[PDB]
C-alpha cells in the first residue's frame, strides 16, 4: 500500500543541466515509448515596442515553412517521415516549439528543433502568404467572443504598458510588416540563456545532453549590441471597457483584479479560492446539488450559460477573477452573486470549503500532469518562470499549509476593497456601472 | 384600440386590487370585516375633519 | 488496435459522445452555450385516424397545390 | 480586428501617483483610497454633527 | 380564550375589590397560558391523534 | 387496543373534512416540503386531489356538506402523500446534516 | 517499475483487470456493452438519457449524496459512449477510491430511476444535443450513419427531437436490466490493487448473471443524404462498407487511411505526405481539408473520405479525392509511403495509449472484446505484418463497393453519387 | 426548533462574526452615548469635561 | 409553413420530390428554415424581372368581355420581354428518405418516372391511376372497384388506405403508390400493393375494369371544371402548357382512345423503373427499396 | 344535421335514371343485418373517439347542449355511447 504523499514522493525528479552557451537542458523520464521534446523561449509580446507587435506570432507562422538546411515542405515531410506531431504556441511572455515523437527517433527530432531554433529562412513570398494567413485567422478569432474578452481585459487592465498589446498585434502592423524587423527580433530575442530544451517521457538525460551539446551548441551567446533586454513592471489600472453590439445572442463579461505574480507563494492559496468557486457550463449534470454556491445559484435561477475563474500570472503581475457568458436579462444579477461569493471568501471562509478546495487543487495539479506533453510544458514553464521545476511533493506541502484563516486573509488582501477591471462584449446594457461594481467589491457588514 | 382598464398606469392598480383580483370563492362574511375597517377609518377621518373645524 | 474511438484518429470525439455527472477539477475546453433560438408556433391539434373509414380519402393522389388567400384561410391540396 | 481596439491616454485625468506606466500600482493605492475615504469620513462627521 | 377576553373586559371596568383581584389574576394567567402553552400542545396532540407524525 | 382505534374514528368523524369529501392528506397546509411532495405526485392522484379540493371549496361556499353516503369513510382513507412526503423530509434532513458539518 | 497488468474472469462473466501503477491518483472504470446498438425503433434515445442519468438517486446514495460526495473529494465521474459500448469512469486520490468505487457501482448497477428526476433531465438532454450539434462534423457523421446502415447502427448517439418528453423510467429500467448484465462488464483499474477490485466485485455485483439481450446484426443499405443549410463551406463524407474490428483487413484499412491522410501532423501544416491533399492541392487553389474516415465496429466498418471545401469548388475537390483513391486502388503506390504510413500508425497508437485515460479506455475495450490484454509491442508487430497488396485490396474494396454519401452546405455544385 | 443551527460550521461562522458584531456594538454604544449626552460616560473622557 | 406542414402528406410529397429529382423539381414549395430571415427584397425583384415576362403569362377572364381584357393587356402588361430564364430540365435522381418522427400511422410513397404533359402515355398513366384507385366515391365505403385496396384488405385487418399517386409536369412525371398503414403492418400493406401492381403489369386485368376507370377519369375531369374557379384554373393551365384551348369533349374522346395495352405498358414502365421512396413514421417494420 | 338529412349522388347527365333508382331504393328498401349492426356500431364508436379530438366540434356540441337544455336540440347527431351500444334493429 501507499499514501498520497508517498506516491508523490515516488514521482521521478526532473534532471537539469547547463551548457556553456547558457542553455537550460531539462528532462523527466517515465516508462513510455513516446516522448515530447520542446524548446521554450522567454520572448513573448511583452518584449515588443509597439512597432513590432506581431513579430513573435509571425515568426511562429514562418517557423515551420522551411529552413536553410531543409528548404520548404521537405522539412514537413521529415516530421511526417517518423509520424511525429509538430506543435507550437506564442504567449504574451513565452514562445514554445514542441514535437511529440517516439524515443527511437530521439536524436533527429532534436536536430529538427535546432533547425527551427537558428536557421529559419524567411522568404518574401512566404512573408506575403503568412500575412494573408494571419489576417484570415485574426478575422476568424474575432468570432470567438472569449478571446475578444480576454484581449479586452488585457488591454484595459494594463493600459500604456507592453502587457496591453495583443499577441498577434494590430492589423496595420501585419500589413506593413517587413523582413528586417523580423531578423532584428530573431537576433535580439532568441538568445541562448533565454532558452530551455525540455524533454519528457522515454528519454535519457545524458543522451539528450549530448544531443544539445552537438546541435544546440553556440546558438547566439552574444547580445549583438551589449544591451541586455529587460522587463519593466506593468502598472495595473482599474478601468472598464464595454463593447456594445446587441446583435449577438449572448454576452461575455470578465471581472478581474491584480494578481500577485509567479514567485509570490499565495498564488497557491488563491488557487484554492478558485477551487472554491470553480467552473460551470450548461453541459454539466449536477443540477441544484453542486458544491459551489455560485454554480448552484446559477443553476437554480437559470442565470448564466457558463462561468469560469482564472488566476493568470506574469512576471510580478497578473489577473485574478471570473469570466461568464450569459443572456442579457440576467447579467447584473450574476455580477451581484459573483461579488457576494468573493466577499464570502473575504469574511466567512469555513474549513469544509477550504478542505474541498484543497482536494480539488490536488486533483487538478496531478490530473493535469498526465502524458508527456503537459509534463514537458510544466518543465519548460517552470524553468522559465520559477527558475526551477517545483516538484509535486512541494506542491502537496504547500497545499497542506493552507487553513481558512490565511485563505480569508489572502482574499481580503487581494479581493476586498479593490478596483477591478471589467471587460464586456455583447448585449451588456444591464451590465452595471463601474460605481456599482466598485461598491459591490466591499460589504457594509464586512 | 386597447383596454383602458388594464393599460392605464393609474387604473392598473385599481384593476389589480379591487376589480380583477383573484379571490377565494368560499370566504365567509368575516372576510368583509377588514374592508369595513377601512371604510370605518375614512368615516372617522371625515367626521374628524368636521370636528376639527369647530374645536 | 481495439477501442474504435481511439482507432479513428481525427474522428475520435465525433464517433463517441462523452458527458459527466460530476464536474472534474480540470476545466473542459470549449465550454459552449446554447443561444436563445426561436420557438415553433402553437397550432391546434388535428383529428387522428384510428378507423378505416376515416382514413378513406387521406392518401395523396395528385400534385401538391398550395393556395394563399387574403381574407381566405391558406389551404393545400394533395 | 479586435486587436486594433486600443485605449487612449488618460494622462490629463489621472492622479499624480499613477501617472507613470513603468512603476507598479498597489504601493500608493492604499494612500489614494485613504484620501478618498478621509474626504467621505469628514463629510459624514459633519452631517452627523 | 375569547370568553377569557370577555371576562377581562368585564373585570377591567370593576374596582379592586373582592372577588375581582383573584378573578383577574386567574384570567390573565389563563390568557397567557392559552396563548403561549396550551395551543401548541393541543396542535401536537391532534397531530399525534390524526397519525400525522 | 381497539378502543383507541374507535376513539380515533370518533375524532375523525368529529374533525369534519370527511363530510366535504376530503381526505386526511388533502388537509395538509402546503409548505415547501408538501409542495415538493405534490410536485412528485402522479397525474391521476394530482387530478383527484385538485377535484377534491375544488369540490370542498364549492361545498364550503354554499355552507353545505355531502350526503352521509358520500362521506369519506375511515376505512378506505388511503394515505397517498405519506411516502413522497417521507422521502422529501429524508432528503431535506440529509441536506441539513450536510450543511451543519 | 510498476507491476504488470493482471486479469481475472469471474464466474458470473465479469472481467476485472487491474494495474498497480503506484500512481498519485487512481482511475477506475466500468465498461459495459450497452451502446445505442441495442435500441430498436420504440426506445430511441434511451442510451443518451441513461448516459445523462449518472448522478440520479440510487439505493444507498441519493443525487445530493453522490454529487456532494464526489465533489468533496475532488475526484470526478464521467461517462463516454460509442455506438457499441459505454464506460463509467471515476478518478481521484487513492485514499478516496473506496467511496469512489461505491459511488460508481451504485450508479451503474442499481439506479432507482425516479419519474420526476428524468422529467427534470429531459431538458438537459435537449441542451446537450444542441451543444453537440453546434459543430458540423457531428451532424454529417450522424447522417452518414443514418444512411450507411439500415438497422442497429443508424441509431444515433443523441436522442431525436420527437422522443424528447417521451422516454419514461420504465424503458430505462428495461434497458438497464437487459444490457447491464454481468457477462458484458469489464471493471478496470489503474492505481488500485487486484485485491480491492476483486473483493468489491465479488461483494457487490452478484445482482445480474445472464448474458443479456443481444442480437443486433447491423446491415448495410447505402445511399445519400443532402442538407442544404446555406453555409459557405461544403462538408462531404463518402464512405463504403469495410471489415470489422479484430481482423487483418482492419489493420490494412488503418494503414490505408494513414497513407491517404489521417489528420494533421504540423500546426498550420501543408499536408505534404497526404495523397488526397497532394491531389487537391495540385488541382485547386482554395482553402480546404481532405481526410480519411475509418470507423470499424465489431461486425461492420465504414471507410471513406471526408472533405471540407468551398461551395463553388466542392465537385473538383470530391472528384480529385475519389480519383486519388482510384489511383491507389489500381496499384499506384510506392513502398516508402506504405512504410511512412506504418510508422504514422504505430506512432498514433502509441500516442493514443500515452495518457492514463486513453490507456484505460484501451484496457476496457480490449477486456470487453477479448478478455485479455495484448501488449503494445504485439500490436506494432501486427501493424508491421501488413503487405502493400492488402492496402491495394482494401482500396479496391472501397472503390468497387456501393457508397454512402452525406453532404451539407450549398450543394448546387456538389455532385451526386451517380456522378462519381 | 433551532437544532439545525448546532454544528461545527455554524460555530466557526459565529466565531468569525464575534469581532465584527462587537465592533458594531461599540459603534452603537458610542452613538447612543454621544447623541444623548450621558453624564455617566462623558465625565470620564478627559476632553469633554467642560459642559458638566 | 408550420400550418401547412400539419398534414403528413405534405411532408411526404415534399421529401418525395426532393429525393426524386437532382435539380429543378426538388425545390420545395415552402421556404426552408435556414432561408427564413435571409430572403431579401432584391432577390424578389430579381425573380419578378426574370420570370414575370410577357410570353409566360395568360390573362383569363370569366364574366367579362374580351375588349377590356385586351385594353388591360396593352396597358399594364406590355413592358416585358417574354423569355426570361429557361430552366434545368429536371433530371431524375432516385433513392429513398426515411423520417422517424413517431406517428400513429406510417406514410410511404413509392414512385417512379412517368410521362410528361402532352405525351400519349400521360392519359394511359391517368387511366392506370384510376384503375388502381385514386380516391373514394362513397362516404365510408370499402373501395370494391379499387384493385389496391382490395388486394391489401385481402390479407389485412387494420385501418389503412392505399391510393395511386400521379403527377405530370412539362418535362418529367411521377407515378407510384401511396400507403397509410400501421406501424407494425406497413410491410404487408406495401408488399400487397406492390404485388397488385406487378400483377397488373403482367396483363392480369379486366377490360371492364379499364372501362370503369375510363368512366371514373371522365367523370372526375368533368366535375373538376363545373365550378367557375376550376374552369378558370383549367383554362389557365391549358393556355400555359400548350398555348391553345382544348374543349372538354376532345379531352373525353382522347381519354376514350386509350388502349388496354397502354395501361399494361404504363404499369410495366412503373415496375421496371428506378424508384424513389419517402417514408415517415415508426419505421421499424417499414421495408426498403432493395427489399421489395 | 340536427334537423335535416341528405343523401346525394353527383354523376354525369347520361346516368340520371340509374342515380334516381339508387336514391329511390336506398331510402326505401335499405337492408339491415345484425353483423352490419355491430360492425358500424364499433365503427361509430371509433368515429366518436376520433371526433372527441376536434375541439371546434366539442365546443359547438357544448354550446348546443347548454343553450338548449332539456330540449331535443341539446342532443347531438351522434348521440351518447350508451345508445349506440344499445340501439337495435
Ligand atoms: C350531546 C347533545 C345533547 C343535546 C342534543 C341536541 C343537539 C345538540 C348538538 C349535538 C351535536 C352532536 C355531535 C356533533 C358535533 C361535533 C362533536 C362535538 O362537538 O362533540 C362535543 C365535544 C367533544 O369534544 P371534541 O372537540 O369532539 O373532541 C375532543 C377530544 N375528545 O365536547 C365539547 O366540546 C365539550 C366542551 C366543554 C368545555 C368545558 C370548559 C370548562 C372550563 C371553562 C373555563 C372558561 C373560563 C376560564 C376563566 C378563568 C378565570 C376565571
Ligand atoms: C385624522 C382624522 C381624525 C381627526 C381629525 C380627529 C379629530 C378629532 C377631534 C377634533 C376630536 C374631539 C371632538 C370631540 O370628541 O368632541 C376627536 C375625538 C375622538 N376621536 Fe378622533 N379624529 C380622527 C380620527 C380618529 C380615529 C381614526 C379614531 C379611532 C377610531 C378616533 C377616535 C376618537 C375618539 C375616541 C374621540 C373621543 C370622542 C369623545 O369625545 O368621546 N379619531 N377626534
Amino acid at each position: 500500500t501507499a499514501t498520497f504523499a508517498q506516491a508523490l514522493q515516488s514521482v521521478p525528479e526532473t534532471q537539469v543541466s547547463i551548457l556553456d552557451n547558457g542553455l537550460r537542458v531539462a528532462s523527466e523520464q517515465s516508462s513510455h515509448a513516446t516522448c515530447t521534446v520542446g524548446v521554450w523561449i522567454d520572448a513573448g509580446s511583452r518584449y515588443e515596442t509597439e512597432k513590432n507587435n506581431g513579430a513573435g506570432y509571425f515568426l511562429e507562422h514562418l517557423a515551420f515553412k522551411g529552413t536553410k538546411n531543409r528548404p520548404g515542405n521537405a522539412l514537413e515531410k521529415e516530421v511526417e517521415s517518423i509520424g511525429a506531431h509538430l506543435n507550437a504556441y506564442s504567449t504574451r511572455e513565452h514562445t514554445a516549439y514542441l514535437i511529440k515523437a517516439l524515443s527511437k527517433d530521439l536524436p533527429k527530432v532534436v536536430e529538427l528543433l535546432a533547425d527551427i531554433v537558428q536557421n529559419s529562412s524567411l522568404e518574401d513570398s512566404q512573408i506575403e502568404k503568412e500575412r494573408d494567413v494571419i489576417l484570415r485567422e485574426m478575422q476568424e478569432n474575432d468570432a470567438s467572443m472569449q478571446n475578444v474578452v480576454f484581449d479586452y481585459l488585457h488591454a484595459t487592465a494594463f493600459q500604456g504598458t507592453p502587457l496591453a498589446q495583443a499577441v498577434e498585434g494590430p492589423s496595420e502592423n501585419v500589413r506593413r510588416l517587413s523582413r528586417t524587423d523580423l531578423t532584428d527580433y530573431l537576433n535580439r530575442h532568441y538568445k541562448a540563456p533565454r532558452m530551455v530544451l525540455a524533454a519528457a517521457g522515454g528519454v535519457e538525460h545524458q543522451q539528450l545532453l549530448d544531443l544539445a551539446q552537438k546541435h544546440l551548441s553556440s546558438v547566439s551567446r552574444v547580445y549583438e549590441e551589449d544591451a541586455v533586454p529587460g522587463l519593466t513592471p506593468c502598472r495595473f489600472t482599474g478601468s472598464e471597457i464595454r463593447h456594445r453590439d446587441d446583435a449577438l445572442p449572448l454576452a461575455h463579461v470578465a471581472i478581474a483584479v491584480e494578481g500577485p505574480g509567479w514567485a509570490n507563494p499565495d498564488n497557491v492559496t488563491l488557487q484554492v479560492a478558485n477551487a472554491i468557486i470553480g467552473h460551470y457550463d450548461c453541459t454539466y449534470g449536477g443540477g441544484v446539488h453542486l458544491s459551489s454556491p455560485l454554480a448552484s445559484v446559477a443553476v437554480a435561477n437559470k442565470l448564466c450559460q457558463s462561468f469560469q475563474t482564472f488566476n493568470i500570472s506574469y512576471s510580478d503581475t497578473g489577473l485574478l477573477g471570473a469570466h461568464f457568458v450569459c443572456d442579457a436579462m440576467s447579467i447584473d444579477d450574476m455580477v451581484f452573486f459573483l461579488q457576494g461569493q468573493w466577499m464570502r471568501l473575504c469574511t466567512s471562509a469555513t474549513e469544509s470549503e477550504v478542505t474541498r478546495g484543497k482536494n480539488i487543487l490536488r486533483n487538478a495539479l496531478v490530473s493535469h500532469l498526465d502524458g508527456t506533453t503537459p509534463v514537458c510544458e510544466d518543465i519548460g514553464r517552470s524553468l522559465l518562470t520559477y527558475g526551477r521545476r517545483i516538484p509535486l511533493a512541494e506542491w502537496e506541502s504547500r497545499i497542506q499549509e493552507v487553513d481558512a484563516q490565511m485563505l480569508r486573509d489572502i482574499c481580503s488582501k487581494y479581493f476586498y476593497d479593490q478596483c477591478p477591471a471589467v471587460a464586456g462584449y455583447g448585449p451588456i446594457e444591464q451590465l452595471p456601472d463601474y460605481n456599482r461594481i466598485r461598491s459591490g467589491m466591499f460589504w457594509l457588514r464586512f | 384600440m386597447t383596454n383602458m382598464r388594464k393599460t392605464h398606469p393609474l387604473f392598473k392598480i385599481i384593476n389589480h386590487s379591487f376589480i380583477d383580483l383573484p379571490a377565494p370563492s368560499n370566504i365567509s362574511s368575516w372576510w368583509n370585516f377588514g374592508s369595513l375597517l377601512g371604510v370605518c377609518l375614512m368615516v372617522q377621518i371625515i367626521t374628524g375633519l368636521f370636528l376639527a373645524m369647530h374645536y | 488496435m481495439l477501442s474504435v474511438a481511439a482507432r479513428s484518429g481525427p474522428f475520435a470525439p465525433v464517433l463517441s459522445a462523452t458527458s459527466r455527472g460530476v464536474a472534474g477539477a480540470l476545466r473542459p475546453l470549449l465550454q459552449g452555450a446554447v443561444p436563445a433560438a426561436s420557438e415553433p408556433p402553437v397550432l391546434d391539434v388535428k383529428r387522428p385516424f384510428l378507423c378505416r373509414e376515416s382514413l378513406s380519402g387521406q392518401a395523396a393522389a395528385r400534385p401538391l397545390v398550395a393556395t394563399v388567400g387574403l381574407n381566405v384561410p391558406a389551404s393545400v391540396r394533395f | 480586428s479586435h486587436t486594433d481596439v486600443k485605449v487612449p491616454d488618460f494622462s490629463d485625468y489621472r492622479r499624480a501617483e499613477v501617472l507613470d506606466s513603468t512603476k507598479s500600482s498597489k504601493e500608493s493605492s492604499e494612500a489614494r483610497k485613504g484620501f478618498s475615504y478621509l474626504v467621505t469620513a469628514t463629510t459624514t462627521v459633519g452631517v452627523a454633527y | 380564550l375569547v370568553a377569557n377576553l370577555l371576562i377581562l373586559t368585564w373585570i377591567g371596568g370593576q374596582p379592586v375589590e373582592h372577588p375581582f383581584i383573584i378573578i383577574g389574576q386567574l384570567a390573565s394567567i389563563s390568557y397567557f397560558s392559552i396563548i403561549l402553552i396550551l395551543m401548541p400542545i393541543s396542535g401536537i396532540i391532534e397531530d399525534k391523534m390524526l397519525k400525522l407524525y | 387496543s381497539k378502543w383507541l382505534d374507535g376513539f380515533r374514528k370518533w375524532y375523525y368523524n368529529a374533525a369534519g373534512f370527511n363530510k366535504l369529501g376530503l381526505m386526511r392528506d388533502d388537509t395538509l397546509h402546503e409548505t415547501e416540503d408538501v409542495k415538493e411532495a405534490i410536485r412528485r405526485l402522479p397525474e391521476d392522484l394530482y387530478n383527484d386531489r385538485m377535484f377534491r379540493i375544488k369540490r370542498a371549496l364549492d361545498l364550503t361556499m354554499r355552507h353545505q356538506i355531502l350526503p352521509k353516503d358520500q362521506w369519506t369513510k375511515y376505512e378506505e382513507d388511503k394515505f397517498y402523500l405519506e411516502p413522497y412526503l417521507k422521502e422529501v423530509i429524508r432528503e431535506r434532513k440529509e441536506r441539513e446534516e450536510w450543511a451543519k458539518k | 517499475q510498476p507491476q504488470d497488468l493482471e486479469f481475472t474472469k469471474l464466474p458470473n462473466g465479469l472481467v476485472i483487470a487491474s494495474l498497480e501503477n503506484y500512481a498519485p491518483l487512481s482511475r477506475i472504470g466500468l465498461f459495459v456493452k450497452a451502446g445505442s446498438r441495442y435500441e430498436d425503433s420504440n426506445n430511441l434515445g434511451t442510451s443518451h438519457l441513461l448516459r445523462l442519468a449518472s448522478s440520479l438517486t440510487t439505493k444507498g446514495a441519493s443525487s445530493f449524496k453522490i454529487t456532494r460526495g464526489i465533489e468533496a473529494v475532488g475526484g470526478k465521474l464521467s461517462v463516454t459512449a460509442t455506438r457499441e459500448n459505454m464506460a463509467y469512469t471515476v478518478e481521484g486520490i487513492r485514499s478516496d477510491i473506496e467511496i469512489l468505487m461505491e459511488f460508481l457501482l451504485n450508479v451503474t448497477t442499481a439506479p432507482e430511476f425516479r419519474r420526476w428526476e428524468v422529467a427534470a433531465l429531459r431538458s438537459q438532454l435537449k441542451i446537450d444535443k444542441a451543444v453537440a450539434f453546434q459543430n458540423s462534423q457531428t451532424r454529417i457523421i450522424e447522417n452518414l450513419h443514418d444512411v450507411a446502415y439500415k438497422n442497429a447502427l443508424a441509431n444515433p448517439l443523441y436522442c431525436p427531437d420527437y422522443r424528447m418528453g417521451k422516454i419514461t423510467s420504465e424503458e430505462l429500467h428495461y434497458f438497464v436490466q437487459n444490457h447491464f448484465t454481468s457477462a458484458r462488464m469489464a471493471l478496470v483499474g489503474l492505481g488500485v490493487s487486484h485485491s480491492v477490485l476483486k473483493q468489491v466485485a465479488e461483494q457487490f455485483l452478484n445482482m445480474r448473471g445472464g448474458l443479456g439481450l443481444a442480437g443486433a446484426k447491423a446491415k448495410y443499405r447505402g445511399g445519400e443524404i443532402r442538407e442544404q443549410n446555406g453555409d459557405n463551406l461544403v462538408h462531404a463524407a463518402i464512405v463504403a462498407e469495410s471489415a470489422a474490428i479484430g481482423n487483418a483487413e482492419a489493420n490494412a484499412f488503418s494503414v490505408l487511411q494513414h497513407l491517404l491522410g489521417a489528420g494533421p501532423h504540423i500546426k498550420r501544416g501543408n499536408n505534404t505526405t497526404s495523397l488526397l491533399s497532394q491531389s487537391v492541392a495540385k488541382g485547386s487553389h482554395q482553402p480546404f481539408d481532405v481526410s480519411a474516415f475509418n470507423a470499424s465496429y465489431s461486425d461492420s466498418g465504414l471507410f471513406g473520405i471526408y472533405t471540407i471545401s468551398q461551395a463553388a469548388a466542392a465537385g473538383e475537390v470530391i472528384n480529385a479525392a475519389y480519383n486519388q483513391v482510384k489511383a491507389v486502388a489500381q496499384g499506384n503506390l510506392s513502398s516508402a509511403d506504405v512504410q511512412a504510413a506504418k510508422n504514422k500508425l504505430k506512432a498514433g497508437y502509441l500516442m493514443s495509449v500515452e495518457t492514463s485515460e486513453g490507456f484505460l479506455s484501451e484496457i476496457g475495450s480490449q477486456a470487453l472484446a477479448a478478455g485479455s490484454y495484448m501488449p503494445p509491442s504485439t500490436v506494432l508487430q501486427q501493424i508491421d505484418s501488413v503487405a502493400d497488396a492488402d492496402v491495394v485490396k482494401a482500396a479496391k474494396k472501397f472503390v468497387s463497393g456501393k457508397k454512402s454519401m452525406a453532404a451539407s452546405g450549398n450543394l448546387g455544385h456538389t455532385p451526386f453519387l451517380d456522378e462519381l | 426548533m433551532l437544532s439545525r443551527f448546532l454544528g461545527p460550521r455554524y460555530r466557526e461562522l459565529a466565531r468569525n462574526w464575534i469581532p465584527t458584531a462587537g465592533m458594531w456594538g461599540t459603534v452603537g454604544a458610542v452613538g447612543l452615548v454621544w447623541a444623548t449626552d450621558w453624564r455617566l460616560i462623558l465625565d470620564w473622557v478627559p476632553y469633554i469635561n467642560g459642559k458638566f
